[PDB]
């Protein structure tokens, strides 16, 4: 679990993102 | 269209434009020609895109190393100042600007970082980037910090990483050869590793940029920044007792900044261009204009040698070009644009922990070589490039094409290739032709699998395999049942980057439980998605791409 990504990426949530 | 009779200009939003408006002023006092002075948000990308319209400004200030990749695109006027002109700026500054054999821009000023330092924090600063960590220790145990800096733009990251022997090209015999590439390589990687270890261990934020890196320093929270000439005036306001010097040294060797000549070019576009260049020769390039300019955000070491001459004597200046001396002078060629983006990518990527130090940099240079070398120039020849690797990679592993183990590698750095591409070109991800190739390599490797989902018979992290395993099945099961066995209009079954999404019905609000990828996602918190009165999913209107909004697994 500390094995994850620690952040996920803002821009994916973004309006621009995913 | 340019409007004739009177003289626009671009100019960074670091540099002194409103200096530049007086010299304007001048301009229009005399000639009674208007000179409006404007500074866009990323115009070293705006410039490109109206010019190649025949639109934009007449003149267009950045660093030299951009203009090349202009001249390229038929976008600037060869610039033709007489031999007594040229004789009143220092040789090296046309040099920086003289593009096969030709001078494209008129060169302003000579720019480099430097360590710019708090004396009242540290009076004696380090030598070397070795110690910093433990001065931080220090500095913490007292409420400030060691050293903070830009690290969203590689600008400010290159001196570290160049240091123990990355670089972009090498000019030997007055020519680049663009295939010689110096980021994947042992000195690059020790440099952003150690760039990397600081962000571990707490000295360094990833998130830092800019404006937070300038307010720490200019408040007094932080020993230590790293920024250039015209950053001193804001310091200037803030009267933090402040010294400018040596950056410190890695394994021993200086840090080798990249040296820009701030310069100005005529857009081959105007109308204007005679107004121009009596403004850029008669005007700024005069004692009294640079002065005008460099009163409003300092300049560094002009090219005027009578003006340079008068502000040598300043210690800054004689600190901005110690540090000059240590790195090297961009190169000016159009190959420049994708070299940046290369580091950007790569220190993004590592600062993060989203790939290491040697994956970041290998695919960094692996996708700009693809363009340095003309085969990448859109996206259409980008996705083939992503592809043609990819069946490069799979031909070989025909038997175990089902296998996980055997594919995901392959399979995730083709989404690697295909989204970095598209964030190049401008586009979204997931986009129509990216989508096109993975539903082909389903069609083509995947096909006699017996799965919906992956199985099994270096491997991916846990976030990269978690996603990538979510997104073979959601297009797998896409694969499987095309068919809406329903009467009605609905949004079709589909996947947006992180999660699949079941066809539903027109004007539905589906919600799916946070995805379990990152370590500040709530798994609990939920996730939305709209589809329309229309059967068509959502579109942010910021952005017209399909949107999903995953704002609440974050909070
Ligand atoms: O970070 C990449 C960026 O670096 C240089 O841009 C500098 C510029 O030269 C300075 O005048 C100042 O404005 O800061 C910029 C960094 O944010 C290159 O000139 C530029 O082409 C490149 O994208």
């Amino acid at each position: 679990d500390k094995d994850k990504d620690n952040v996920a990426p803002r821009s994916k949530i973004s309006p621009q993102g995913y | 269209k340019i409007e004739e009779g009177k003289l626009v200009i671009w100019i960074n939003g670091d540099k002194g434009y409103n200096g530049l408006a007086e010299v304007g002023k001048k301009f229009e006092k005399d000639t009674g020609i208007k000179v409006t002075v404007e500074h866009p948000d990323k115009l070293e990308e705006k410039f490109p895109q109206v010019a190649a319209t025949g639109d934009g400004p007449d003149i267009i200030f950045w660093a030299h190393d951009r203009f090349g990749g202009y001249a390229q695109s038929g976008l600037l006027a060869e610039i033709t100042p007489d031999k007594a002109f040229q004789d009143k700026l220092y040789p090296f500054t046309w040099d920086a600007v003289r593009y096969n054999g030709k001078l494209i821009a008129y060169p302003i000023a000579v720019e480099a970082l430097s360590l710019i330092y708090n004396k009242d924090l540290l009076p004696n600063p380090p030598k070397t980037w070795e110690e910093i960590p433990a001065l931080d220790k220090e500095l913490k145990a007292k409420g400030k910090s060691a050293l903070m800096f830009n690290l969203q733009e590689p600008y400010f990251t290159w001196p570290l990483i160049a240091a123990d022997g990355g670089y972009a090209f090498k000019y030997e015999n007055g020519k680049y050869d663009i295939k010689d590439v110096g980021v994947d390589n042992a000195g690059a990687k020790a440099g952003l590793t150690f760039l990397v270890d600081l962000i571990k261990n707490k000295h360094m934020n990833a998130d830092t940029d800019y404006s937070i890196a300038e307010a720490a320093f200019n408040k007094g929270e932080t020993a230590m920044t790293i920024n250039g000439p015209w950053a001193w005036s804001n310091i200037d306001t803030s009267k933090v007792n402040y010294g400018v010097t040596v950056l410190p040294t890695f394994k021993g060797q200086p840090s080798k900044p990249f040296v820009g000549v701030l310069s100005a070019g005529i857009n081959a576009a105007s109308p204007n261009k005679e107004l121009a260049k009596e403004f850029l020769e008669n005007y700024l390039l005069t004692d009294e204009g640079l002065e005008a300019v460099n009163k409003d955000k300092p300049l560094g070491a002009v090219a005027l040698k009578s003006y340079e001459e008068e502000l040598a004597k300043d210690p800054r200046i004689a600190a901005t070009m110690e540090n000059a001396q240590k790195g090297e002078i961009m190169p000016n060629i159009p190959q420049m644009s994708a070299f940046w983006y290369a580091v950007r990518t790569a220190v993004i990527n590592a600062a993060s922990g989203r790939q290491t130090v040697d994956e970041a940099l290998k695919d960094a240079q692996t996708n700009a070589a693809a363009e340095f070398g003309g085969t990448v120039k859109n996206y259409e020849t980008a996705v083939q490039f992503c592809w043609n690797h990819y069946k490069d990679q799979m031909d070989p592993i025909e038997k175990d094409w089902c296998d996980w183990a055997m594919i995901s590698r392959p399979y995730s750095t083709l989404r690697d290739c295909l989204e970095h591409f598209a964030e190049r070109f401008d586009l979204g991800f997931p986009n129509p032709l990216a989508e096109r190739i993975i539903f082909e390599t389903h069609q083509i490797h995947f096909a006699n699998c017996s799965l919906v989902q992956p199985t099994f018979s270096i491997q991916l992290g846990v976030t990269r395999n978690k996603i990538m395993t979510a997104q073979y099945e959601c297009y797998q099961k896409i694969m499987q049942d095309p068919i809406q066995q329903a009467e009605g209009v609905y949004c079709n079954r589909t996947w947006d980057g992180w999660l699949c999404w079941n066809d539903v019905a027109a004007g539905t609000e589906s919600m799916q439980l946070c995805p379990d990828y990152f370590q500040d996602f709530d798994p609990s918190e939920k996730v939305t998605k709209i589809c329309d009165q229309d059967g068509n999913w959502f579109r942010h209107p910021a952005s017209n791409r399909t949107w999903t909004n995953y704002t609440q697994c974050n909070v």
